[PDB]
């Protein structure tokens, strides 16, 4: 009889702080344990197996994880995270060495890692819609990772949660969330209100 | 060495009977049938040791399973409700091997009440602000994607007819348009910034590419829009001077 646990469902970090993710296990028979992480649009691919072999673990794209008997755990980490490292991380267990027969999964950990912005100017833009049609969203960018953006009040408003995009060219990240209606009233100079710096320009 | 699921979603209807399909070419004696929810990670339905045989996972129940050939294992919805909304994945595995398991690709599946409720995408790109290209020399484009449902669209981006991964983001999940309606429709938004001497030569083209998937051939349909069936709808823009 075979359980695993995944304490923590969502872990947020800084670019370069240390990761760790747990998994805890319960077994009446010699447990194998394993780690599993899913990429944004991929499949479930083997990170690292524990197989008797030995106590600390070395697995890809720069994780580790001990195997603790008298604890009764097998936690991952990584000492300084990458954005790369964004994704959904299983742990599991099994009774065969080599993860032949069946595996149980965990629960589950989404890791989400915050950018460090190094040089923010947070403004708000006007973005025309296209073939020469006036439609309007809103573009709110190049913000502090300390600003977050809640929903809407009015309804009839759609506003995004923030996102974060990689230019490798220049090495470069920026942060930005859109607002957009097709109400008369909405103006960029008024769609986002929500502890939102005071430096921002507004064209 | 692959493990293939026959549809990568589906769109079914309360009630009804459901068919999944995994095929492998390994020889594997294994194959498990799991499903995947959010906060409840991958939990196990049935099991299969070897041709002929079946086994009960953790979840069994509402679902049924056939393994006829060795390398094949069908799972069988019995009665289609909005429980059995998820995502399934199919896994094989050797007896003496030492490799572990191979997963499919997954395969979506979500269970509505009504079949004219399935609409696609339209799909707009906003072209950036002046504003931002002479504050940043950066340029934002942003592509809506619009009036779908259900929750089945992937997004990309092509800069010169080649896809594009750097400079890109796109929301992990979309708001609903209607969001009190129990199956309102939903909205996705998602960016490219590119340097603005990028954007400012007209050789450039930029296209939103967005893939949908709601409803196969088989599918009856009678109502006046076009059949909501898997395509994909692109918008697009030029370079500027």
């Amino acid at each position: 009889m075979q359980s695993v646990t995944q304490l923590g469902s969502h872990v947020s970090v800084s670019e370069g702080a240390l990761v760790l993710l747990r998994c805890n296990y319960s077994s009446s028979v010699p447990p194998y344990l394993f780690w599993y992480v899913q990429y944004p649009n991929q499949g479930l691919q083997l990170l690292l197996k524990y197989t008797s072999a030995a106590t600390l673990v070395k697995g890809i794209n720069g994780f580790e994880a001990e195997f603790k008997k008298s604890e009764t755990s097998f936690h991952l980490t990584k000492p300084s995270a990458h954005m790369s490292d964004a994704a959904e991380y299983f742990c599991a267990v099994s009774e065969s060495p080599f993860g032949n027969e069946k595996l149980t999964f965990g629960t589950g950990t989404r890791l989400t890692i915050i950018p460090n912005i190094q040089n923010p100017d947070p403004a708000v833009y006007q973005l025309r819609d296209s073939k020469s049609s006036d439609k309007s969203v809103c573009l709110f960018t190049d913000f502090d990772s300390q600003t977050n953006v809640s929903q809407s009040k009015d309804s009839d408003v759609y506003i995004t949660d923030k996102c974060v995009l990689d230019m490798r060219s220049m090495d470069f990240k920026s942060n930005s969330a859109v607002a957009w209606s097709n109400k008369s009233d909405f103006a960029c100079a008024n769609a986002f209100n929500n502890s939102i710096i005071p430096e921002d320009t507004f064209f | 060495v692959k493990v293939t699921q026959s549809s990568r979603y589906l769109v079914k209807r309360t009630g009804e009977k459901v068919f999944l399909e995994c095929v492998q070419d390994m020889d594997h004696e294994n194959m498990f049938w799991y499903r995947q929810d959010p906060g409840l990670g991958l939990r196990l339905i049935y099991f299969s040791y070897d041709v002929k045989m079946k086994e009960k996972g953790d979840i069994p129940e509402g679902y049924s399973v056939s393994r006829e050939k060795k390398e094949r294992f069908s799972l069988i919805l019995e009665s289609a409700s909005t429980n059995q909304t998820s995502m399934y994945l199919c896994a094989s595995s050797s007896t003496g091997l030492p490799y572990g398991y191979t997963f499919g690709s997954g395969t979506r599946l979500t269970v509505v009440e009504d079949l004219n409720k399935v609409f696609p995408p339209e799909v707009a790109v906003f072209e950036p602000s002046e504003a931002e290209i002479s504050h940043t020399q950066k340029a934002t484009l942003v592509c809506l994607a619009t009036g779908f449902f259900p929750d089945h669209v992937e997004l990309s981006w092509w800069v010169n007819g080649k896809e594009v991964h750097s400079g890109v983001c796109t929301d992990p999940q979309p708001l609903k348009e209607q969001p009190a309606l129990n199956d309102s429709r939903y909205s996705l938004s998602s960016r490219l910034r590119v340097s603005a001497t990028f954007w400012q030569n007209p050789r450039n083209h930029f296209r939103c590419q967005v893939q949908f998937y709601g409803l196969s051939e088989n599918d009856e349909w009678t109502q006046d829009r076009a059949k909501p069936v898997t395509q994909i709808v692109s918008a697009e823009a030029w370079g500027r001077a």
